DNA sequence: TTTTTATGTACTCGTAGTGTCTGC
DNA sequence: GCAGACACTACGAGTACATA
């Protein structure tokens, strides 16, 4: 079972969410942060043919990078993960499934309260502006009938009132008003086009970024407001 | 006239004063904070007190609310050198169009590891004193470097005079009655609130926390009074056994402190030190040290502690 | 310099910060430091004068206090009393006992031991390192070599052991900069 | 206020002189070092329609490069700077005027004591050899007929008498001698063809370089002989 | 002496094995670890014209780094050494030969019991894999007719049973089965192609990596089994 | 007024060194 | 593209603590 460049980049991105991943047989990988602030799934091309839990995903991907892209990954007779190369064989340890904080089932996202779309260029420039203006918070809200992501710097502006960035996403035809706050430290999405679904019910809330391959559910901040 | 944060649910966080008039500060401290707010500009202040819950963070936020300051709240442990060079300089250098005074509240900034970070701040004030003012709330004043104390106005909390102690205890009893009438808690005995205030003074946060803890059923009766005023875990039984030379009581109590030997010995020495003659002080410390040194050698630790009790009760002469 | 003849006369800190010259800002912020306050000598002296004091917020070291007080025999019966049994007592109780027990006296002076040298301690340390013998045997070797007359030859042999980080072992004060030249050429 | 790429490059160079800049309404940008050891001025194609002080010029220009070159710069209703893109609005803070050291008036340069010229190739060569040979100071002198520029090293040569580099600008005709010493940590030239004017009255002096875009004035060290 | 870039890099590598080294007259330099678990030698192009013992090879190379490569190194009139290069003349002490630990005799490696080769890319892969997998011991053994390096983590595997890396070095074509356990801390070789000569007899044995520049003789671990 | 133990361990912070990715 | 920018790592200074 080879891991292509795209699957390896996807798993490298997943390693920034959870340090280790319990990846099961099939073409589906999902991960959840240890504190449960950001969940992610992906339907990937390379078929996985054995259940294994990796306690250190970043190290596993580094070891994979050490050998060529033609390396054949399998389950060794010992039980570990045997990466076979032209002349080298590497036995990455398999973790106990209970020591890797992973979802038991893919969480079924509810019907979205507000649906919009953020393009790859817009997401890239939002991240770059975040690096530049030092904003660590965003708020997806409604302004003059359009859904806007407002980038605030929470460190100097605790009340989230001084808007440092403002990106218009698309038209909002609904009649509800909301302000879904998302920590930018929770936006661990790989660059791409994301359909942004947002769901809220009382104190419950989430924001799903549906990508072409990977979907990222992100937990809203505690001081989010809405009327859904 | 009480301040309620409907968002919060911890009782000691729900009712946090939003203004200086609402606080339970001493007469002098409340007067100087009122003068600071009336003047309109906060100087560099260091609100410090070893006792937690005196009101330092409350007073800082209340000042920045009273003067309508452009408060920037910082966890002090996050005010590292990059924070001083980064967000802090960005905040001080930005333009205040509204005329609101820029105030940087560096809460709990008494960490020693941030020694270097403080030096820069001391340099920082020399370059951005006009732009922004700095309030540093701290517990261990020795953790703030001396130059910062020299530059800032140091205000010590939690050491009120006897008249101030009486007045603030009365004010805290009144505020706890208001809190109880606001939380739907019926006060059966009015002495329970006074006991709560007296026991936890000057820690007002602990006072509200104990009020919430003991108001489980919504009634504060004489049973609550017995619970508050009678401190379980103290050595009063052991102390009265020692003064009475109660052989039976000491013999019965010796296995009760068998597991927690070291802490009990420390507490016992600390308590007795203030209630004996100086010569008795030397003698008692000698016996306690000699017994504690052989803690890992003697076989029966319970009989060891009984021996300790016998010696302490015997060789001691209370003042 | 300063092409502009009006200016506003910014101090060192304003020039350093407004220019974002973090080397100059670090230099200006280093101008406070103030390593001082001699916490120890106001405990021992207090013990020698029975003056009221509190160390709850302070830092107390039983070894240094006992060694300092041992220099004065008048207080030493107390020190010995804490040398056997004070190991288990808390720092607060240790100070309290030393307060209650040690008699008052106008006692001051310098610790009784070898009065440094930085010319003899280095020789002893170097001989101990080269010959793999203890400090006492190193003193014996140095005393023998001084009398025998072979010491300069030995120093010429093992002057190479003196290096950048070795001198820090000898002493903590900033004088080792001279030591590098002291044995620069024993010849 | 749409800033062209040339203006952004010029301001990026100015950011090496002073971290911030007080750019005022018009077509004139000046900036100065906080110690006054150097100064610049420039006339730009774009016209500035509002007065604003920028605390961090390099960051602001990075944000400008982070959006399209058509982006409309103005002043928002709160006093900060608003950079409007197709969908994204960036709000750059405006600094307190007292925290940026900028000159109130352009320095009126008197009649130059000497006038020469320096070519872009010679300037680039001088910077290159200074970087290679660790030449932290340069000087100009008059030999028997011509003007020459040499380099020294104050780190190792306290008397400034050993020559590590040399260059000849042209032939000087006159009756007065001078050895003007410029610290090399002042050469913010943005290399090009520069008309080099030099003035000195007593125990003081200044060296102006006029370019096709911007002019740069550099202070001279106190230990310089004027001989005028 | 003149110390070229290659010889300086070789000496920097030798400085890891031993703190100092006695440079003896000739084109050959050698050193051994203080405890004697590894030995190194080299035939450098540069010619040494005088015996000198350096107590701090790291400090000597640090002094030589900032000074030009063509610097002449000789012995001073007073027994020390001097490095002279045009503008610089830096004096370095020369310790007593008996102070620093060197083998005092070039060890003649006996005829190898088994000779193989490890490529530069294979050795580098072994080193990076050892870093990534926390491998601390390797074992050169015979597996199915080939000679393989099996990397084990001795900390978690006291008896070296769980193989974590396996690198085939080439066909054996012999008749003796061995398992030479080499600590990875004893392998101080620089990257390059190496001829690996494993010698064993009774309870004695060693492994010599012969490179194009330097030869490193390392000692096998205690429980190395063989039948030579 | 009044010098500053030695060894081992753990944490935090600041900075310099090194390695890798990359955008007008 | 590759100088420049970002991320990871090791080391030193400082602190705190236990033990003898
Ligand atoms: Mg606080």
């Amino acid at each position: 079972m080879k891991l292509s460049k795209d699957t390896t980049a996807l798993l490298k991105n997943f390693a920034t969410i959870n340090s280790g991943i319990m990846l099961k047989s099939g073409q589906f990988i999902m991960t959840r942060a240890v504190n449960g602030t950001t969940y992610a799934e992906a339907n990937i091309s390379d078929v996985i043919d054995f259940d294994v839990a990796i306690y250190d995903l970043n190290g596993f991907l580094g070891i994979l990078s050490l050998v060529n892209d033609d390396a054949e990954i399998s389950q060794s007779e010992d039980g570990n993960i045997k990466i076979a190369d032209a002349r080298s064989t590497i036995f990455w340890p398999a973790a106990d499934p209970s020591t890797v904080v992973a979802p038991n089932k893919p969480i079924p996202f509810p019907v979205a309260s507000a649906v919009t779309e953020i393009k790859a260029e817009d997401l890239q420039q939002l991240l770059r502006v975040s690096r530049g203006l030092q904003i660590d918070t965003i708020a997806i809200t409604v302004k003059e009938g359009k859904i806007v992501i407002n980038g605030f710097n929470k460190v100097e502006d605790s009340a989230l009132t001084r808007v440092k960035y403002s990106l218009t996403l698309g038209d909002y035809d609904g009649e509800n008003t909301f302000n879904f706050i998302i920590n930018m430290a929770n936006m661990k999405m790989q660059p791409g086009n994301y359909k942004l679904l947002l769901w809220a019910k009382g104190k419950q809330g989430a924001a799903k970024f549906e990508g072409e391959h990977a979907n990222y559910v992100v937990a809203l901040e505690a001081d989010s407001t809405h009327d859904f | 006239m009480i301040t309620v944060n409907e968002k919060e649910h911890i009782l000691e966080q729900k009712y946090r004063p939003s203004t200086i008039d609402e606080c339970i500060l001493p007469a002098f401290d409340k007067e100087t904070f009122k003068s600071i707010t009336s003047k309109g500009k906060i100087p560099h202040i260091i609100l410090h007190s070893p006792s937690p819950g005196t009101g330092k963070t409350t007073v800082a936020k209340a000042l920045c609310h009273d003067v309508n300051a452009d408060m920037m709240f910082v966890n002090g442990s996050d005010c590292k050198i990059d924070f001083v060079r980064g967000p802090l300089t960005n905040f001080a250098s930005a333009a205040s169009f509204d005329g609101r005074q820029k105030v940087i509240v560096i809460d709990e900034f008494d960490r020693s590891g941030l020694a270097e970070s403080q030096r820069h701040l001391r340099s920082f004030m020399e370059a951005y004193s006009s732009n922004c003012s700095i309030i540093i709330t701290a517990n261990n004043i020795d953790g703030i470097i001396k130059p910062l104390q020299s530059r800032c106005r140091v205000i010590t909390f939690g050491q009120p005079t006897d008249e101030d102690k009486i007045e603030m205890m009365k004010q805290m009893i009144r505020r706890l009655t208001e809190i109880c009438k606001h939380e739907g808690i019926a006060i059966a005995d009015m002495k329970v609130v006074a006991a709560l205030v007296k026991k936890n003074f000057p820690d007002f946060r602990k006072t509200i926390g104990e009020l919430d803890s003991y108001s489980s059923k919504g009634v504060l009766d004489a049973g609550i009074l017995s619970l508050v005023t009678n401190d379980r875990g103290a050595i009063d039984d052991v102390l009265e056994s020692l003064k009475n030379k109660d052989v039976k009581q000491l013999r019965a109590l010796a296995p009760k402190y068998a597991a927690d030997y070291s802490w009990f010995v420390g507490k016992l020495a600390e308590e007795i030190y203030s209630r004996v003659t100086p010569q008795s002080i030397i003698r008692m410390y000698e016996i306690v040290g000699e017994n504690n040194q052989y803690h890992g050698i003697a076989a029966n630790t319970e009989l060891h502690l009984a021996y300790l009790f016998i010696q302490l009760a015997c060789e001691m002469q209370w003042k | 310099m300063s092409l502009f003849k009006d200016d506003i006369q910014l101090n060192e800190h304003q020039v350093a910060w407004y220019s974002k010259d973090w080397t100059a800002v670090q230099s200006a912020a280093d101008s406070f430091k103030e390593k001082a306050e001699n916490e120890f000598f106001e405990i021992i002296g207090a013990i020698n004068n029975k003056t009221k004091c509190s160390i709850a917020q302070k830092d107390y070291s039983k070894f240094m206090v006992e060694n300092a007080l041992s220099q004065f025999p008048e207080c030493m019966p107390a020190v010995y009393a804490m040398n056997l049994i004070g190991s288990g007592l808390s720092d607060e109780a240790h100070f309290n006992y030393l307060m209650a027990a040690v008699p008052r006296g106008k006692r001051y002076g310098k610790w009784a031991k070898l009065v440094e040298d930085s010319t003899e301690v280095l020789i002893i340390k170097l001989l101990a390192k080269r010959y793999q013998v203890n400090t006492n045997d190193a003193i014996n070797y140095k005393s023998i070599l001084t009398k025998n007359g072979k010491l300069p030859l030995v120093l010429k042999e093992l002057k190479g052991l003196v290096t950048d980080d070795f001198l820090k072992e000898v002493t903590k004060n900033v004088k080792e900069q001279k030591q590098l030249k002291k044995l620069a050429l024993e010849w």
